[PDB]
RNA sequence: AGUUACGGCCAUAUCUACUGAAAAACACCGGAUCCCGUCCGAUCUCCGAAGUUAAGCCAAUAAGAGCCAUGCGAGUAUUAAGGUGGGCGACUACUUGAGAAAGCGUGGUGCUGUAGUUU
RNA sequence: AGAACACUCGUGUAGAGCAUAAGGACUAAAGAGUGCCUGAGUGUGAGCACUACUGCUUGCAUGAGGGGAAACCCGGGCCUAG
């Protein structure tokens, strides 16, 4: 039978990369957050305060208040068929900023302009909206260099 | 044994540059720098003090994501524009360029007129002046040099300090320190205007005028005397917090480009190899 | 010929070995004399019944002269070996040592409760430039250039003391 | 264009032999009176310039070891969905899709930020 | 003075140690030494582990608090049980 300590069934997880040992690097440190920023869990194993609980890892969440080392960063997690929201205090050397953003963002950055513009000549905004990949394209092909195929491999 | 086998070599993780160049210290580093998350806008400038066979440097550094900012630099050699003619590595030209250092940045930030100059005597910490702007704040990085009393590091920590910026510190540190009495500071002003050297240079003319020679051959081409230093030094100092040294000029040093070497071309290597082969036979 | 890359003494190792109780203040008051020190009492790395010895047991003392002072003891200890040493006595590493049975020769007076010990002498030779391996800041392997080889310290030795090295 | 002080990413930067280097630096180097610390001025701390490019740091060289990239291995190994497909089983063919690794060939061998100094 | 005594020089990515299972972690240290201290303080909040008890993480205020030149750290034991 299994047990159910804080930190049961993690010798994969929370174990460090071939050749990657030791303390983090400056610019985990001299990096700064923000309220309302979108933050993704990563546990390095060498640092002992501050690490959430093992369910969390890998997992991305938006900042709700910032301390002086620490940040607390809220989650939703099923439990009894139920949705339940949970508030998860992490130190900042177990966490990077999220790139899940990033190509909504500089979508808004065209949309900005294009609803200024909206007001003074159109009414409405075309607001470029992204399409998934249609139909094969047509072409036209010229004939010459012809390459044929046979099952001349008999393949023993 | 070790390093006899390949498996040594394919498992093997190098330390980070400056560390096996043995120049930094990565567990202090982190200390001194990491951000306060609250603190929005705080931007802590180290004081960053290093002591050359040659000469006594001091930096005023800000550590920036990719890469330190200096924003004001000086050296001892420097002060021979100031007519100092001997001793760049004694301990009052650590104070001296500490002094350079502080003035140097109030000039730029405009708190010179405000903060002004206080020739060591006391040894309390740089206090905001009320209905005025804030003194400028630093920390000090000592980098691999051992701390103790009377070391050349803090020397330019007071020099510093009593040029207007401001340094916690404790007294401990200083000579004229006591375990459970009062500070007697007669002790450090006399090392700072160089008592310590003239103390050394009476007492080996009474001892063996042979070795003066040999130990102090650079002070007697200046025909300077063990009587002489204390107007020196009060001249140097006056003359720091007075005067201000000429703008340096950029040139292009591009043609000494001209030394640098190149390497072998492929086709180059591929025939010499070739040649070597028919050589052996 | 060319100044640095000249050898010279960087420091000779003494060491008695006396196992016990008030020997060990005997013999430290010997060091004492030959040299301007305090030497330093060194303890047992392991248990062995058989030689008598308790781990932790201090069990030998040890001084490291260097300077001036090394020169008039090496002189004073070489002629008690009458100047004759074998191939065997040195090393790659350009060092060499002897043994010397009988404390009394290098002089001292001999005071009979204090007894009779003998000594190991060691000498390591060395060439400028070697602070780069030792210094706190950008330290460093030194280069082959620089090291001292087994022929040099023969040569040495014959050199300075004209005596004879037999195969 | 190099160097030097403080750095960023942490081997294209490592490890082993050899060889070069104008200027200014960087060093080795000469002492212990003091402050400071040793069994020991070796290390650490202080005060110095008589020497020296031998060393380190920097750079080149090597059908070098190791690291990094790419081509091939290869539509190969394994695998999702499906049928009144096959086989006593063990397991395996086909249809619509996804898709490797080791080895071995070929090329590389640090790149950059802020300030200071040197034709 | 021996297989195995003390002292040295060169190599040495851990082949050692870290009181007590097993796993993870650690190299100018978290290992081995040396100095000083009793933070193994005092009030009162918010949360994590399926969360009552329990264990841990973290906020603000205070001490004629500690260690350190200082930045920093400390309301038990390197982390997961007693
Ligand atoms: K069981
Ligand atoms: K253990
Ligand atoms: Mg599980
Ligand atoms: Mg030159
Ligand atoms: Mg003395
Ligand atoms: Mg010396
Ligand atoms: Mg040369
Ligand atoms: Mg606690
Ligand atoms: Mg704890």
């Amino acid at each position: 039978v299994s047990s159910h300590g804080y930190r049961r069934q993690t010798r994969n997880l929370f174990s460090q990369a071939f050749r990657k040992h030791g303390m983090p690097n400056t610019s985990t440190y001299l990096t700064q957050y923000a309220v309302g920023e979108y933050v993704d869990i990563k546990v390095n194993p060498a640092i002992h305060k501050g690490m959430p609980h093992k369910y969390y890892h890998g997992r991305t969440g938006i900042i709700k208040e910032v301390n002086r080392g620490s940040v607390i960063v809220l989650f939703n997690r099923i439990l009894a068929n139920k949705t339940v929201e949970r508030k998860v205090i992490v130190g900042i050397e177990h966490i990077r900023k999220s790139k899940c953003q990033d190509e909504y963002l500089k979508r808004l950055e065209i949309n900005k302009k294009i609803i200024e513009e909206a007001e003074k000549k159109g009414e409405v905004p075309v607001l470029f909206k992204r399409q998934p990949k249609g139909p094969k394209p047509a072409v036209e092909m010229l004939m010459n260099n012809i390459i044929e195929l046979s099952y001349d491999k008999v393949e023993s | 044994d070790n390093k006899s086998k390949k498996s040594y070599f394919q498992r093997f993780q190098t330390k980070k540059r400056r560390r096996r160049l043995c120049k930094t210290n990565y567990r202090r580093r982190t200390k001194l720098i990491k951000l306060d998350q609250k603190n929005v806008g705080e931007d802590k400038s180290r004081l960053v003090v290093r002591i050359t066979n040659s000469k006594v440097i001091c930096q005023v550094v800000k550590s920036h994501l990719g890469g330190d900012m200096v924003v004001a630099q000086a050296t001892s050699a420097e002060l021979k524009e100031f007519g100092l003619k001997v001793g760049f590595t004694n301990y009052s030209a650590a104070y001296a360029t500490g002094l350079l250092c502080a003035r140097k940045i109030l000039r730029m930030e405009k708190l010179d007129n405000i903060y002004k100059p206080k020739f060591c005597t006391d040894v309390d910490v740089v206090e905001d002046i009320e209905g005025e702007k804030n003194a400028y704040r630093c920390y000090l990085d000592i980098g691999l040099s051992r701390n103790s009393k009377g070391a050349k590091v803090f020397a330019a920590m007071k020099g510093a300090s009593d040029g207007g910026i401001k340094i916690p510190y404790s007294p401990k540190i200083f000579p004229g320190y006591n375990k459970d009495e009062e500070f007697d500071q007669q002790k450090l002003r006399d090392r700072i205007f160089g008592k310590e050297v003239a103390n050394y240079m009476q007492l080996l003319k009474k001892e063996d005028e042979t070795k003066f020679k040999k130990q102090f051959s650079e002070y007697i081409k200046q025909n300077i005397n063990a009587e002489d230093l204390e107007k020196m030094y009060e001249n140097l100092f006056n003359s720091i917090v007075t005067k201000e040294i000429s703008k340096k000029e950029k040139k292009d040093y591009s043609a000494l480009k001209k030394y640098k070497v190149m390497k072998l071309t492929k086709e180059e290597r591929d025939a010499r190899v070739q040649q070597k082969l028919v050589e052996n036979n | 010929e060319n100044p640095m890359n000249k050898i010279k003494i960087q420091k000779l190792c003494l060491n008695i070995c006396t196992g016990g109780g008030e020997i060990l203040n005997k013999a430290s008051k010997v060091l004492e004399q030959l040299t301007g020190q305090k030497p330093r009492l060194s303890k047992s790395r392991l248990t062995i019944r058989s030689f008598g010895i308790r781990r932790n047991e201090k069990i030998a003392c040890h001084v490291t002269v260097r300077g001036e002072k090394a020169m008039e003891i090496l002189e004073k200890g070489i002629k008690i070996k009458e100047y004759e040493l074998i191939d065997s006595n040195f090393s790659t590493q350009g060092s060499f040592g002897f043994g010397i049975k009988e404390h009394i020769d290098m002089g001292i007076k001999y005071e009979p409760d204090v007894g009779i010990f003998g000594m190991n002498f060691y000498v390591v030779l060395e060439k400028p430039g070697i602070r780069v391996s030792k210094r706190k800041r950008v330290k460093s392997r030194v280069g082959n250039k620089q090291r001292v080889t087994k022929d040099e310290a023969k040569n040495w030795f014959v050199k300075k003391y004209e005596g004879i090295v037999l195969g």
